[PDB]
């Protein structure tokens, strides 16, 4: 998955 | 600290933790063999809970242990915040010096971060301050580097 | 098992 504020 | 976090290693943690007990949902509902979902539902929620506070406590412990290292510079030694307000009081001018060089602050830093066990124990732990250490390497040489003169 | 605060 992937996420707005996540590096 | 709790910025540097991540969903992927937390989930995975608590499959871990899931798995560990052996409490999985298809071997628990097999277990009790009832259709009382909110009885299991509840059984399920107290688990997590459980889980979840062990997490809040154990993270609160370890900060804790990060802020102990800074917190004495602030009021004595380099950079001392009363000096700084009765400079203030006094003139309004605000002498400052400065070199760069690591102190103490950079060595208690170094010493906490490389024993402690809760990086090994967690992943998440492990990757967070892995992230924040830089930032808090930066922080301590500016609390060591800079001084208030007398 | 395994807790996430544990010795």
């Amino acid at each position: 998955p992937y996420y707005p504020g996540e590096a | 600290l709790l910025n540097a976090t991540t969903y992927r290693d937390l989930e995975a943690d608590w499959l871990g933790h899931v798995a560990a007990r052996g409490l999985q949902p298809q071997r628990l509902v097999r277990r009790y063999r009832n259709a009382r979902e909110a009885d299991i539902a509840g059984v399920a929620e107290r688990v997590f809970d459980t889980w979840r506070n062990t997490l809040r406590t154990t993270l609160l412990d370890f900060a804790h242990g990060l802020v102990a290292c800074f917190a004495p510079g602030g009021p004595s030694g380099p950079s001392s915040f009363p000096k700084y307000i009765d400079w203030l009081t006094c003139l309004g001018l605000v002498p400052i010096l400065r070199k760069r060089q690591e102190g103490g602050v950079t060595q208690g830093l170094r010493a906490f971060l490389k024993q402690h066990p809760l990086t090994r124990q967690l992943a998440t732990v492990a990757e967070a301050a892995e992230r924040a250490g830089p930032g808090f390497f930066e922080l301590a040489l500016a609390f060591d580097s800079t001084r208030v003169a007398d």
